RNA sequence: UCGGAAUGUCGCGCAUU
RNA sequence: ACGAGAACAUGCGCGACAUUCCGAA
């Protein structure tokens, strides 16, 4: 429900300062593979080369900061960036899951807010 | 009761096996016997100006299906409106017991009306909508957004339909209505 | 005289029938489960006398967790709908419903509290007829699908010898299977049997009334004295004959009439184990003996 | 005297398992699991069976009969098979569901369009425990009767259950997990299938 | 009664897609998900798509009756080999193709390489007058993947095992150069059958004379 | 129903693009090798076979073309379905191209945007199906029309900044199943 | 880097029921 | 001597057809 609110409260129609589903999906596409990495395993833990690559989806987080600045401020609003922080310091495979899920509930009510 | 059923039925694919008193055994069209039940409900409220309410089970069964099932699974979906207040109606299965206002405006003017008008100005729609209400998972919501989002209908339709699926007896409501559109839709 | 309580917890579905094979019941009577244990008796090459003798069994009855139901008492109501439509008491309330107290809102909670099962209908076909230059048939046949922690219980009145006879035959019975299609898949079940203590309690209280727990029928003389006063339902119970030997094609019982269980007589009878079989190669039994459970109103 | 020996064990789905009742599988009507009925491992293998040995009195004798002058009893009691709780925790791990959605098309000789149909059926790592009851009435046709009931689950691996199997829906294998005579005193310790 | 038990692998020559709606891979990405089993999660070939390509293929070659309605009108071997529903003339198909699942095979050559058993295939699709391309993606098994499948024929007519054989022959030849399920117009499904055994698992009948390819 | 099969090598005259995601060229993610997806083959020939005949102002559907190219490529017009006469199959990198290519300090692509380099070849693999006796040859010649202008034209990419032009070559025209004459 | 992000069609039918 | 007893919810069916990862720089 928190995806919801944070979409709600960067209304402005402009969502997170002009983010449009062009700029999320360069990164998206990198979490829907991890998604499917995980999804394919069966593990109540991270695999390894999950974890390295959810590191580089990190620092493509950050890249794409630079890149634009409106992904920039859908990351800082959002929090993905310390999601995956999170769900790295858990590495298990409930919170990823849980995580691409908010992800998915994020780009949702983005595109119904438009 | 046994005269002014004639007339109130008018003009419905409905034979009437027995009115006979307080009871009434109706067999139709489902559409048409759901629809003549509120008008019914509509008219008995006019007859008895108030002061008395009736009570319904409405079942929905193929034909050539047992007589004898078909009677006492009515009459247990009429058994199941009765507990309560009385005023109900169990509408299909015994999950579906709606008050007789609550059937006539919020399943089928409210929403039943509108979700069928914007089907037509554009059913498997309706079919994956059923899949993610019927769910009780916050995603399977956020999922429901996204298909409104991409249904390409008219997005202050599709916000009633986030605020019917958001509220709680409201979401019942919405199946309903979705579940007799698609009855309405078929071959 | 022994009042072993036998416990049946069903693992599948189970296909009751009281006029149809689509139809679906939740219990049995007496005699049904007595032609199960006579069928039984006869295949496991035990004594037939014996148990038609001694035994008195009851209806089976449902029972969930916490509780043991006993049929409805037929007795008048010194708010009537929801007694009419009610069904089973629960044991430790069913002294209450024979003094009073019992209103309608609380008879009305205590048939919702009525956890037993789940009637459904299974649809099937029949392919003998398409190989034949045929086409297939669909029919229904109803079931029960009893809850985890709930099933069907029965007491039964006879002498130790008796009770061991019941007991053995319960145990094959248990895979024989109980219901209308036993053979399809339907009617298993596991028995438990064992001495409630509530139970006998409840049976050694000697009130003025007298309450049947089975499907009886008085023999005329008893039926002179018993008749009157009585307030009963009259059960019309008919079926076929299940047996190799009784008649070339399966043929109908003759139709009996008994009282259903539940039923309130002020003098008490003893049933008898009436033959409605005619003209057939051996005398089939339909159990009438009643099984009597005293009451104060 | 009379005896019953049980024949317990389980049946992986090998492939997707459709029994009709869109077009939903049948369900155990309480805990909206999948079953595989009696009804239809009885019908199956004795259409297998009376094949094979091509009623003949083996299949009356096996799975009842009820002509006028050889009305047999059923020795052959094949209950429900249920969703066994093995499967159905290795179902509650991995977040998968028991049943599926399978898309099918039709082209047509004519039009070329096709007509999609969404058929149920079991997930294959689904297995069902099941238990059948063999009714011991001739100790001397026991033999006879347990070697056709091997060569029946026999054509039934090589076959399909339920459903539209010709088209791969349906295929199973039986593992026997114990065969003890419950009732009586017969010797079942010989006795096998498969 | 005999069942002539085909064992083998069917080897993916250009990417195989077989359609199937579910738990997308890359969602929100993909619009045309292959078919999965859900227990694996590993693509698999439908037994139904083979029996179908197969059987419309063997009804072209034999012969295709004019203005053909039904699938039951086509010629006697078609209706003898899979299945016959003619009301009052039901035929009980022969062929009981299941479904070809991965191999475990393909399926530990594919864990080393890093192989993910799938390709997101990139394609776009242009207009005539306005030159404007849509684009549009769909999930493929990479080609070097082999699905084990599993054939069963049933043995009703001892004289006519010969022409069920060649027919099956034929059509199992004509699925090899045409594609399976999917856009193999494009290039999508192209397959190859190679039988490893072909062997009478419950009956008598001697199949060492038979060969499907 | 026949089928008759024509194998043959593209020969790579520029260096050819038709990446998906400039963006690096589509690979076989078994080979690892460049690969020519065979749907951009399909489309490059149908367009150029509908752009040499004349055309209708406007086809809004993309299935309003002439009927020898429709009865070549397909149809989608609700109850008009016609099943393309032509299959088209992915030319992958060839054998012998592969082994020259390690033969020589090569890579199988360059960095221009990833591109094929020149000199490569794909091994292409088509199929006829045979619908009607009469119309088996006319279609023949659409398909050698529609070859020629490939190669004056490109094969996706920048082709009109000069990548993706390639040459058609054909190794063997034979019937791989059917009783029609391969060499006619 | 900028655009297009899939589109057109069927969407169960036919035996018994 | 269980409103019983015998009975596969089954038979046929390709998630398929048309589609340039491209327009230019
Ligand atoms: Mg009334």
């Amino acid at each position: 429900n928190f995806a919801r609110k944070v979409v709600e409260e960067n209304k402005r129609i402009v969502l997170f300062n002009g983010l449009t589903t062009s700029k999320l999906r360069n990164l998206l596409e990198l979490i829907n593979h991890v998604y499917t990495k995980v999804y394919n395993s069966d593990d109540t833990t991270l695999s390894e080369d999950v974890r390295d690559e959810l590191e580089y989806l990190k620092v493509k987080f950050a890249y794409e900061s630079g890149r634009e600045p409106a992904v920039r401020t859908f990351i800082e609003k959002t929090y993905v960036d310390k999601l995956v922080d999170v769900v790295l310091k858990k590495n298990t495979k409930k919170i990823f899951l849980d995580y691409c899920k908010y992800f998915e509930a994020l780009v949702a009510y983005a595109k119904f807010y438009r | 009761f046994k005269f002014e059923l004639s007339n109130i039925l008018k003009g419905a694919r409905i034979s009437v096996i027995y009115s006979g008193g307080d009871d009434l055994f109706l067999i139709g069209a489902w559409d048409d016997v759901i629809s003549k039940a509120l008008v019914l409900r509509k008219a008995f409220t006019r007859f008895s100006a108030g002061k008395l309410t009736f009570s319904a089970g409405i079942g929905m069964y193929p034909v050539k299906y047992p007589i004898s099932k078909m009677a006492s699974e009515t009459g247990v979906l009429e058994d199941l409106a009765k507990r309560g207040e009385k005023n109900q109606v169990a509408l299909w299965n015994d999950s579906k017991v709606f008050g007789w206002s609550q059937l006539e405006e919020q399943i089928l003017k409210e929403k039943m009306i509108p979700l069928q008008e914007a089907l037509t100005n554009s059913k498997s729609f309706l079919y994956k909508m059923l899949e993610l209400l019927r769910n009780e998972d916050q995603i399977n919501i956020a999922r429901l957004a996204y298909l409104l989002a991409r249904s390409s209908l008219s997005e202050e339709l599709t916000q009633s339909i986030f605020a019917w699926s958001q509220n709680k007896q409201q979401k019942v409501e919405l199946i309903t209505a979705i579940e007799y559109l698609v009855y309405q839709i078929r071959e | 005289l022994v009042v072993k309580l036998v416990k049946l917890t069903f693992k599948s579905p189970v296909h009751f029938g009281m006029k149809r094979l689509s139809d679906s019941n939740h219990t049995i009577a007496a005699d049904t489960l007595f032609s199960a244990l006579i069928i039984e008796a006869l295949q496991q090459q035990l004594e037939l006398s014996h148990l038609l003798n001694n035994l008195v069994i009851t209806d089976l009855f449902p029972y969930n967790k916490t509780s043991y139901f006993l049929p409805k008492p037929l007795i008048r109501i010194e708010g009537y709908k929801a007694f009419k439509k009610l069904t089973y008491i629960p044991v430790e309330n069913y002294s209450e419903y024979l003094r009073g107290e019992i209103d309608s809102l609380e008879a009305s909670k205590i048939a919702e509290s009525l956890n037993l099962g789940k009637a459904s209908l299974s649809t099937k076909v029949s392919l003998q007829a398409v190989d034949h230059n045929g086409e297939s048939e669909p029919y229904s046949v109803g079931n029960f699908t009893f809850y985890p922690e709930s099933g069907l219980y029965f007491l039964a009145k006879g002498n130790a010898d008796t009770i061991g006879q019941l007991e053995i035959l319960m145990h094959a019975l248990q895979y024989s299977g109980i219901g209308g299609k036993r053979s399809a898949g339907y009617g298993q079940f596991r028995c438990t049997i064992e001495d409630s203590g509530k139970f006998d309690s409840l049976l050694s209280q000697t009130g003025n009334i007298a309450i049947l727990l089975s499907s009886a029928m008085a023999s005329d003389e008893e039926l002179v004295d018993c008749l009157e006063d009585a307030r009963y339902l009259l059960k019309k119970r008919t079926g076929f004959v299940q047996s190799k030997t009784y008649a070339d094609q399966l043929v109908k019982k003759k139709d009996f009439y008994a009282f259903s269980a539940g039923s309130t007589f002020y003098q008490k009878f003893n049933g008898k184990i009436f033959d409605v079989s005619d003209n057939g190669r051996h005398s089939v039994y339909r159990y009438a003996k009643a099984f009597w459970l005293e009451g104060k109103i | 005297m009379y005896s019953k020996i049980r024949i317990v064990g389980k049946i992986d789905v090998l492939t997707g398992l459709h029994i009709g009742g869109a077009s939903p599988v049948v369900r155990d009507p309480y805990s909206r699991l999948p079953i595989i009925p009696g009804s239809s491992i009885k019908g199956k293998m004795r259409s297998l069976l009376a094949k094979h040995i091509g009623d003949a009195p083996e299949i009356l004798r096996l799975f009842g009969s009820s002509q006028k002058g050889a009305i047999q009893s059923s020795r052959l009691q094949i209950s429900d098979a249920f969703f066994s709780k093995a499967s159905q925790e290795e179902f509650d791990k991995k977040d998968l569901a028991y049943t599926e959605t399978k898309f099918e098309n039709t082209i047509s000789r004519l039009t070329a369009v096709a007509n999609p149909r969404q058929i149920e059926r079991v997930t294959r790592g689904a297995s069902f425990d099941f238990h059948i009851i063999y009714n011991v009435e001739n100790i001397n046709e026991v033999m006879a009767d347990f070697e056709n009931i091997k060569t029946a689950i026999h054509l039934l691996e090589n076959d399909y259950l339920g459903g539209g199997g010709t088209r791969g829906n349906g295929r199973i294998r039986f593992v026997i997990d114990s065969i003890d005579t419950v009732v009586g005193d017969f010797d079942s310790s010989n006795l096998s299938i498969k």
